[PDB]
């Protein structure tokens, strides 16, 4: 059991979800028509974690595809493995959010969520034991940010004990594919930091950086950006679906990743990713993969860990590796990066092993790292939001829907408090000398 | 008739267990089905098993062993394993959701449901058992289940069964190599419970045993499964006296008298000595006098406490095979004469020797040489303090910050419990020096 | 035996019956010429419940098709399985009620009913043991409401002990396919509440909502709406016609659905109904169907059970299911819906198991629920009726047929008492 | 010659009956036609059947059993069944119209027509019988027929047959799981009649037995047919002593002396102990001393009353198979010593033991293991009070509102008959505590 309900909310979310549910159907051997054509019996021992066995031995994703735009349905239906998702589970508005948190949270989205909950409740009650939820939504756009947060707020009021995991695409200043991103994202994090157990911040900038450097793609498309997110998304929740030499799960990661309740933003990354030309040369060994996973480059977040200092990390190694060798590497990493690891809370790195690798690979890794570097990416959104909010630019749309200036202030406040806290975890290391402080 | 109930709690417990029951099954000649093949035209190894296996009366032998996990994955592996038909379905007890490295979940929230079912199983097994010797228990004190539920069991067992000895083989986290960040918190809360309810607690730090594999078995990349096989051999060598015939017989009851001087000092170490790769077995004499010296080697200790800092309060040498009591006598006499090996004053004769004619079995696929002599030395050492000081220091860094407490507090544990525990372990490391102090 | 005499009164009633007697024919295997062509001998063991065996091994429905319009006969003949019904049983006038309760009750209908009673008596006396009747009419139209109530009054005076079950289409404010609906319906319920043992209120609005949402039909017709009503109509009386792990019948449901005599309005709902596209994905398990049957969407009445609190409910599960698993689900539901179940009278849900499923299905459920929500649908009719009666609008027609204003006031007075009594047993705490 | 008349009243009565007569037919070797095949060239099982079946003189054996229902459907299922040619057409009595869960219909309106025909059938069956032992009766007290007519039968039988024992196996409605809403009303009105006219009443709550199937037989989805099979095995084991030869023989007349101390206290529980799925039979010793412990388990009780609240007033252990009296002696002695099991003071020796050599029969398609030992414990416990108080509480919620009375009153039961019944059951639960009170 330990089942996971997936909600893919807002265009971005649905497209990530589309690729994700392809990735997981490969590892479990499910074919686009919902039949099992896997060779190993290990592929169907724990399937129930993601799929709810339908009649006639079809497998159906426990996905709730929500948007305020009816066009997206056509897109997720167009995709290969589009026939996997349950029609009933598709819930779509008509107008759309129009990149407006308010439209997706207070007015248009506020009418739809009631319908969505009734699906969420239905799929959650089916599970004998619910591990929790994996919400996949953009903070940048309205629907994903507006509804996404409103739903998250709703589900948490109904299912407090159940983990709330979120794979969210934060808006990057480099890309800036929308103007009002800073507003959406600022009002989002306020709702996320209160109602999300563990939020895995993803950034398009970084994902593009992984595609032009780590991999060498001539034309990285949002498909190829989604494929990296989906690879990681599997990694985070594998030791549920397969055996391990040392088992873990979502709650186990949370307990060891979140020291204090508010600092629950993490930088996901995937270690065995190599340029197709550069494969020959690269030797696939635990040390090699450990080097890449702790390279700032590998991280799917804009902020380089180097500026921050890891409060903790977690690795989820795949395939057949000697646990001793892993443990040797995790130790070795912590002695090297003396500065990039917090003084208090020693043996910062956690390690999980799962026996089953990802398809077409011998070994792999998935990395989840709570740093004070993640602060930096949130400062970018703050600086930008402030600059708009100094003048009350674009503010008449949000105010139009019925949101009040008070909200916009509290959102900034609440995000500033987060930013102060992550910086504070460098002041508790600043303990150093008890007689006098290092600044003089 | 020399019956021993084995309680395997938590992943580390169960997986160690699997390796134990492979060895036992081979030793007595039980096949995976659970039917010994009736050969030699006489019951020659008849009643040897009645230590570890109850006859069902139909020609099927079942292990007297409760495997307990709050997580389903590890116990499932046993159910979909070679030994599926060996273990009694009911004896394999499963939980739906794991403790997730949180003592509190295991001791209050989740545990309190399952323990009720577990005790009922232990009662059913103890009814079959006529003149039970003791409860062997296997729990990780780094992990939730083994810390939490494993501590809750022992408490409950202590009231119900009373006198019946409780020998606890506990996988305390090595200081250099730690798998989880929240381990110190678990271990300390576990140790306080353990400190009052177990009779003798044998300490085994993975890292130490990992080093032994790299040193003695000459494996560059040891696994847990390689580690578990060495743990088994120890357990086998301890209980041996019961199962097989010997010159100088010991019993699980005897250790409790000869190894624990004072009630609170029941922590030990262990060192199985002729750990030799077949590659270097060619070039070694492997005389009793060598095996003994190899036992007291600081390195060959399976917990990473260097006993040269401490004083040996009591040793329990357990030999197996082509062993002559005269040969042993000299071996101990030379150790008593050595300087490096130092004994407390108040213990004038510390050694308890146990000689079994049965040699140790060579497990196929097993990283060991078939050898004609052996010894398992459980040693009460003042050095044990060192491990407890390092788990106290590593905890005192925490709980200054109130680091991970929110989790523990949320799941029922009052904050003050943490403070109580650290105060009782500090009281232990006071005692350990006090006994170490030469007599006034 | 335990035979059931069906009366399908008024256009709406005759069209429901047409579809009903097609649905029951498929289950029992009877072909449109009255010949048995079924493959299972279980199909004919209890056929006598609904059909009377005529000469030559033809099966005839025990249906009395009454209407004041002669055009309806053509409609029920036209239908496939239109040759099943007995030409002596068809009793039709000439003029028609004209959507007037009065014309269908006090004048035109008052002349016909004496002819119908003679057919009712005939078919009722043929049965060795009559379970009762299943009247299918509309409260909205003049014929179904006027004659239907007048017949129901008559049959009850002759046959008190015998169960009087009614599947009545109440007029919905959304549809409003007639103007004088409020008058007809208000005068109907007055007669129904005194003379009907168990009334299963149906609403077109709800049936359309099941057709656009639960099912996904591009063009739901009155054929499709009738098909849903019929599907349920089978379910209510199956454990008569087939074996069961736990048996029930009409009187058993009544004994456990009606705490106090006046509270005999129920909401019927069929569980295994699914959109054709969504079928692949949906898993057909006792829990899944139990979730749909208690969904306020699934009910064939306008009023959501969420507003009321179930005085009681009954499920009539079909196919081969473990009785334990059913019982687990019914218990699970009652804990969940702690508010939507009355405090007094615990273990509110009744359960019945029938081994034989409906055709082309593995499991099914039919739901019958006495809630205090049903009052909300009657308030709509009252609010509407009052507004008309404040002014005495359209009243001259009804007054013209020889009905007095006193009757219109007593009908409103008696319907308000019903609404007061449900609200009592909602608000009540014990 | 050990003749027992079996009266099956109501659906629950008949369907339990079917399962009973399957088992009996298999036990004695009677085929569905009713003709035993004359094998072993000797009448070896000759006169075994005379308990339950009457030889017609032509080689055909007929069950001594009246199946009675006011509904035709259940009895028709027997007539169009495998055992159509076994049961006497007149013995299978039908009604046209059911009681419809209304005691009043079953006790006055409908019941008074049919009861006249049933008594004639019983008289005809009693005339054939020479030294009849007792009247086994099977009725559901939740349902109309079993409550109403089943009560009326017992009243009439008690005047006609006088001394002949009437052991009633009654299916009282479980409190959590109820099939019908009007069940309390029926039960209470039935109990008052049952409280005077029955000698011993063995209570069986469905839910309790459902739980046993999920726990012991490990069936996720139990049916009534699976349940009815366990009920049969109990009845078989109780009447066994008559049918098959034993060391320590019991009789239906003996229980009435040994189990009922005071006239009104005739209510009992039951527990058949070795209920084991063949899957877990492999791994179980199944000695006598286990079977006994497994009988007194609070869970294995077939009525859902936890006897740990009450005090056992008298126990009737009925062993079957490879059972030695010495082994039984130790098993009881250890139970007497136990704390959890508590006996009333005024009963110094509360055990009646009954050992048969005949082992129980494994029904084909039957959820049970072939087992060489068994026991059916019928126990008189002060705990029974708990079930009655719940049915009283559940009844008193009604009749405050006069909730469903209009039905019962319409059908000839005066309203004061409800008030009477509750007052008499209120007088019972007074008695049950009074006897539970330690001697003054
Ligand atoms: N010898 C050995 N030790 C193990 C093994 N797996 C884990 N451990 C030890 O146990 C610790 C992790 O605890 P687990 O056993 O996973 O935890 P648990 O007690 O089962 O509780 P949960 O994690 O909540 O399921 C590690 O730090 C190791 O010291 C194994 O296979 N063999
Ligand atoms: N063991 C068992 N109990 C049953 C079965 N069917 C019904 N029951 C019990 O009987 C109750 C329902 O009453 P019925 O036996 O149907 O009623 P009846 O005595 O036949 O009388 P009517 O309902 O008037 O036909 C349930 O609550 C159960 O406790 C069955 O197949 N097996
Ligand atoms: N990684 C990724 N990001 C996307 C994709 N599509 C849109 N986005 C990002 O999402 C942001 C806007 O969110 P979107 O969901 O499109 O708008 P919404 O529908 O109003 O929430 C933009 O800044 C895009 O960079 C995609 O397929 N993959
Ligand atoms: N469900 C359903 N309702 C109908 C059908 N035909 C008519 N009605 C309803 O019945 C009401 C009028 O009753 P009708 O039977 O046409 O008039 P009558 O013949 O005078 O009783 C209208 O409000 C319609 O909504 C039908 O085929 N199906
Ligand atoms: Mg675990
Ligand atoms: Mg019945």
């Amino acid at each position: 059991m330990r089942e996971i309900v997936h909600i893919q909310g807002g265009q971005c979310g649905n497209q990530i979800g589309a690729k994700f549910w392809e990735v997981i159907s490969d590892e479990h051997g499910i074919d686009p028509t919902g039949t099992y054509h896997g060779d190993s019996d290990l592929q169907l021992e724990r399937i129930n974690v993601y799929y709810n066995e339908a009649t006639g031995g079809r497998y159906v994703p426990r996905a709730i595809l929500m948007d305020l735009e009816p066009g997206t349905m056509d897109s997720v239906r167009a995709g290969p493995f589009g026939q996997l998702f349950r029609p009933d589970n598709f819930v779509f508005g008509q107008t759309g959010a129009g990149n407006n948190w308010a439209k997706g949270h207070y007015t248009e989205g506020a009418e739809l969520i009631d319908s969505v909950l009734d699906v969420v409740r239905k799929e959650a009650e089916g599970c004998d034991c619910l591990q929790g939820f994996q919400i996949t939504h953009s903070l940048g756009g309205g629907t994903g940010s507006g509804m996404g947060t409103l739903l998250i707020s709703k589900v948490r009021e109904e299912y407090p004990d159940r983990i709330m995991e979120t794979f969210s695409v934060v808006p990057s200043p480099k890309v800036s594919d929308t103007v009002v991103e800073p507003y959406n994202a600022t009002l989002s994090v306020h709702q996320l930091v209160e109602n999300a157990d563990e939020c895995m911040v993803i950034d398009n900038e970084a994902l593009y950086d992984i595609c032009f450097r780590t991999l060498k793609l001539t034309t990285p498309t949002y498909g190829d950006l989604n494929h990296l997110v989906s690879a990681a998304m599997s990694g985070v929740t594998c030791c549920l679906r397969f055996p391990g030499q040392l088992n873990s799960d979502l709650r186990k990661l949370a307990v060891n990743l979140i020291p204090f309740p508010r600092l629950h933003f993490f930088m996901i990354g995937f270690a065995p990713l190599t340029s197709r030309g550069s494969q020959q040369y690269r030797a696939l060994t635990v040390p090699e993969l450990t080097q890449q996973m702790f390279d700032a480059k590998n991280m799917m977040c804009a902020a380089d860990p180097r500026h921050g200092r890891y409060l903790t990390a977690s690795a989820l190694f795949r395939g057949r590796m000697s646990t001793k060798e892993v443990d040797e590497q995790m130790l070795n990493v912590q002695n090297k990066n003396s500065s990039y690891f917090v003084e208090w809370i020693p043996n910062n790195i956690k390690s999980s092993i799962c026996d089953i690798p990802p398809k077409g690979l011998k070994m792999a890794v998935t990395f989840v790292g709570n740093s004070t570097a993640i602060q930096e990416m949130f400062k970018r959104v703050a600086e930008q939001f402030t600059a708009m909010f100094r003048r009350k630019a674009f503010l008449h749309w949000y105010t139009g829907e019925g949101m009040d200036e008070m909200e916009f202030t509290e959102a900034e406040s609440n995000m500033n408090d987060l930013v102060s806290e992550y910086q504070q975890y460098q002041d508790a290391t600043a303990e150093e000398e008890g007689e006098f402080e290092e600044e003089e | 008739m020399r019956e021993v109930i084995s309680i395997h709690v938590g992943q580390g417990g169960i997986q160690v267990g699997n390796a134990c029951w492979e060895l036992f099954c081979l030793e007595h000649g039980i096949q995976p089905d659970g039917q010994m093949p009736s050969d030699k035209t006489i019951g020659g190894g008849d009643d040897a098993f009645n230590t570890f296996f109850s006859e069902t009366g139909a020609g099927k032998h079942v292990p007297r062993a409760v495997f307990l996990d709050l997580e389903p994955t590890v116990i499932d592996e046993v159910r979909t394993g070679t030994y599926r038909q060996l273990f009694h379905p009911e004896q394999l007890i499963s939980g739906k959701e794991d403790a997730a490295n949180n003592f509190a979940r295991g001791h209050y929230t989740i545990g309190k449901e399952i323990v009720d079912l577990c005790l009922d199983r232990i009662r059913k097994l103890a009814d079959n058992c006529t003149g039970l010797q003791g409860f062997l228990v296997f729990n990780s004190v780094g992990g939730g289940t083994g810390s939490g539920l494993g501590s809750l069991l022992l408490e409950r067992l202590s009231v119900d069964y009373g006198k019946k000895s409780k020998l606890g083989f506990t996988i305390y986290p090595s200081p250099q190599v730690s798998t989880a960040v929240v381990e110190p918190y678990n271990s300390i809360l576990s140790t306080h419970s353990l400190l009052e309810h177990t009779d003798v607690a044998v300490m085994l730090d993975n890292e130490a045993i990992y080093d032994i594999c790299r040193r003695n078995l000459d494996i560059e990349r040891p696994t847990y499964t390689n580690l578990n096989r060495l743990i088994a051999q120890v357990i086998s060598s301890l209980t041996a006296s019961l199962r097989f015939d010997g010159a100088l017989n010991v019993d699980i009851t005897e250790f409790q008298t000869n190894l624990v001087p004072y009630p609170r000092i029941h922590f030990m170490l262990s060192s199985y000595a002729p750990i030799i790769s077949a590659e270097k077995a060619y070039h070694e004499q492997l005389s009793v006098a060598e095996i003994t010296n190899s036992a007291f080697e600081p390195a060959n200790m399976m917990a990473k406490c260097d006993p040269r800092h401490g004083k040996y309060m009591a040793c329990s040498m357990m030999y197996r095979g082509d062993v002559v009591p005269k040969d042993v006598n000299a071996s101990i006499a030379t150790i008593k004469t050595k300087r490096t090996i130092q004994f407390v004053d108040w213990c004038p004769t510390g050694f308890k020797v146990g000689i079994n004619y049965q040699p140790p079995t060579v497990v196929p696929g097993g990283d060991l040489a078939k050898v004609m002599r052996a010894v398992c030395m459980i040693s009460n050492s003042t050095a044990i303090a060192e491990v407890f000081s390092r788990l106290d220091h590593k905890f005192d860094l925490m709980y200054a910050k109130r680091a991970f407490v929110h989790w523990y507090v949320g799941e029922g544990m009052e904050e003050g419990e943490f403070s109580e525990a650290r105060e009782d372990l500090a009281a232990l490391e006071k005692d350990y020096e006090e006994v170490g102090i030469e007599t006034a």
